[PDB]
RNA sequence: ACCCACUCGGCACCUUACGAGAAAUCAAAGUCUUUGGGUUCUGGGGGGAGUAUGGUCGCAAGGCUGAAACUUAAAGGAAUUGACGGAAGGGCACCACCAGGAGUGGAGCCUGCGGCUUAAUUUGACUCAACACGGGGAAACUCACCAGGUCCAGACACAAUAAGGAUUGACAGAUUGAGAGCUCUUUCUUGAUUUUGUGGGUGGUGGUGCAUGGCCGUUCUUAGUUGGUGGAGUGAUUUGUCUGCUUAAUUGCGAUAACGAACGAGACCUUAACCUACUAAAUAGUGGUGCUAGCAUUUGCUGGUUAUCCACUUCUUAGAGGGACUAUCGGUUUCAAGCCGAUGGAAGUUUGAGGCAAUAACAGGUCUGUGAUGCCCUUAGACGUUCUGGGCCGCACGCGCGCUACACUGACGGAGCCAGCGAGUCUAACCUUGGCCGAGAGGUCUUGGUAAUCUUGUGAAACUCCGUCGUGCUGGGGAUAGAGCAUUGUAAUUAUUGCUCUUCAACGAGGAAUUCCUAGUAAGCGCAAGUCAUCAGCUUGCGUUGAUUACGUCCCUGCCCUUUGUACACACC
């Protein structure tokens, strides 16, 4: 998909030596969270905020200012 | 693949011929100089080019070929 | 006779496994390096071989006893994971079938393949996954093939020749297909650039795709791959990754010694759909106004006018957003994931269609795309290259993709008259409107456009309407052939293509077989783009007209999956 346009470089290169040629193909996946100028994360990510422990109750009351 | 025939006869080449040349120019009783064959009028050929002999035929050779000179 | 409880001794099964084992497994195969109850028998790597020999028993066939030389690095056991089967159980699919549509297979031609022919008819590829494929529509070129002619573009190093010239070129004639100084005659020219030799290079559409890279096709219209902590196992391993259900999906639910995850699927991206909401526009358009034509006249109706001005953004354009999440409701289901129906909705089949796409495999195709490349070959009487000419088109015939038909839901003739995707000329001749001339093809003079501006509303074709014909190989059909005219091109003969007249074949719905397909789909229909000087009966896309039939299954076929066997593991070639 998209993300690969967007997250991985590849190469080929072809090393010519003194029995035949050699085919080297190289892959480099990039830290999306670093991204810069794109998306951030994976089409795929999905983070949920951590909510907050709560302490109730405390009867009615109002505040002046 | 195939190789070979030949109804035979190779094609040669050329040679440049031979000759010590130059000998055409001839110098009287010492030590007046006159040209044998003529020289060329084409401003390319300043004049040490000559004409060589044939028949009809008088021609610049340093002019690669180039013209038609007859006497 | 039957039931309950007990107990000796039987044939066995079940569950455990403290314990054993290399494991499979074993209440003995336990109580074994913590090594001793009694006793008998047999084995000491594989073959040679239960062979030779002697003894013995037998009527015999044979039985018992039973060697060595020599050979050899393994043979063997159990389990694991693969691979594979002409074993079994499940699944998936219009490259399967069901219900059907439209066909192909029969004909004419077109076009590839075989074959034959040939100087040559260059060549790759042969089930799906070779044969309108190599973007492969070849007049030269391309081009590799054939008949023949030039050239070196043979780096560099060393040696040799050699300034008394190493070498170069050529006018005319001869030659030659040729206005190739190819060679020859002849005799000027050139000046260390070459020549000759060895060494070494260099080019090659020469060989090897069974030496390679890369790319691609196929498996795959598939759903699979792995690791953390836990559990099992001495171990390779296994569980997780599973009976079921569900999905297009190892997609999920559920079951659960597993829990929770990652690659792949999904997400993502592109394109087609919806925005009287946003931002705008003389390279897009609408309403008003002026200038103005025609018809009615009573307002009216239908046009002209790239700026005469004003306003707008519904339609067009493309930025930004919004929108859908199978929503609401109800059926059905283990009331789970889901599936179905109804309403709403631009849209509810993965929204439609594509792009991307893991792990692994193949001696799949490509050395003829590459100045990608190993090795082999060849290298001046070239397999380098170029030039002239022919050839890939050759025709008893077999095979594939196709085009056009057999007519009356039609051909012909008037007339109506509507698309979408494209593309176009600089140091050049591309897309072409308009005016004339021409029966046509075309010609000619001008013209707009490097383009939302001009061609172009690409006025496309099927189609619609009024006529002619009237079932007759007919006016269906248009093969073959003759004559003439034009276009591209240096060149049109073996006829590039276009036009006119004439000639008027087979084909009366196509045997056995066989392809493709589920909605704006199938089928019909044209167009633009690729190729392209010229040539589309091909492809790639595009819009126009627009159905019948399923919405299912495992019968055929193909493939995946379990279970199972394996003496295979280079893995059934
Ligand atoms: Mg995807
Ligand atoms: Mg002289
Ligand atoms: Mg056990
Ligand atoms: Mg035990
Ligand atoms: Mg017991
Ligand atoms: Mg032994
Ligand atoms: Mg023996
Ligand atoms: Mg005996
Ligand atoms: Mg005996
Ligand atoms: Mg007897
Ligand atoms: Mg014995
Ligand atoms: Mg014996
Ligand atoms: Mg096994
Ligand atoms: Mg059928
Ligand atoms: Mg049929
Ligand atoms: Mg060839
Ligand atoms: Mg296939
Ligand atoms: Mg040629
Ligand atoms: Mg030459
Ligand atoms: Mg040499
Ligand atoms: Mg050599
Ligand atoms: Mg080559
Ligand atoms: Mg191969
Ligand atoms: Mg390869
Ligand atoms: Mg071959
Ligand atoms: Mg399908
Ligand atoms: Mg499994
Ligand atoms: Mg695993
Ligand atoms: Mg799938
Ligand atoms: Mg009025
Ligand atoms: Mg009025
Ligand atoms: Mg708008
Ligand atoms: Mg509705
Ligand atoms: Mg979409
Ligand atoms: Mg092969
Ligand atoms: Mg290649
Ligand atoms: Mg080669
Ligand atoms: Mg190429
Ligand atoms: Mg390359
Ligand atoms: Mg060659
Ligand atoms: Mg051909
Ligand atoms: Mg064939
Ligand atoms: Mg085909
Ligand atoms: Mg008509
Ligand atoms: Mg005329
Ligand atoms: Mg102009
Ligand atoms: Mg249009
Ligand atoms: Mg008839
Ligand atoms: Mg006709
Ligand atoms: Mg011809
Ligand atoms: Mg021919
Ligand atoms: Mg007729
Ligand atoms: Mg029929
Ligand atoms: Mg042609
Ligand atoms: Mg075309
Ligand atoms: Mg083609
Ligand atoms: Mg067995
Ligand atoms: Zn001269």
């Amino acid at each position: 998909g998209q993300p690969v346009n967007d997250f991985i470089d590849t190469a080929t290169r072809h090393v010519l030596m003194r029995q035949g040629v050699l085919g080297i193909k190289v892959k480099i996946m990039r830290d999306p969270a670093k991204s810069r100028t794109g998306p951030k994360a994976l089409p795929d990510a999905v983070t949920i905020i951590e909510p907050k422990e709560e302490e109730p109750i405390l009867a009615p009351s109002v505040k002046d200012y | 693949x195939x190789x070979x025939x030949x109804x035979x006869x190779x094609x040669x080449x050329x040679x440049x011929x031979x000759x010590x040349v130059l000998s055409y120019y001839k110098v009287d009783a010492e030590g007046k100089v006159t040209k044998l064959r003529r020289e060329c009028s084409n401003p390319t050929c300043g004049a040490g080019v000559f004409l060589a002999n044939h028949k009809d035929r008088l021609y610049c050779g340093k002019c690669h070929s180039v013209y038609k000179v007859n006497a």
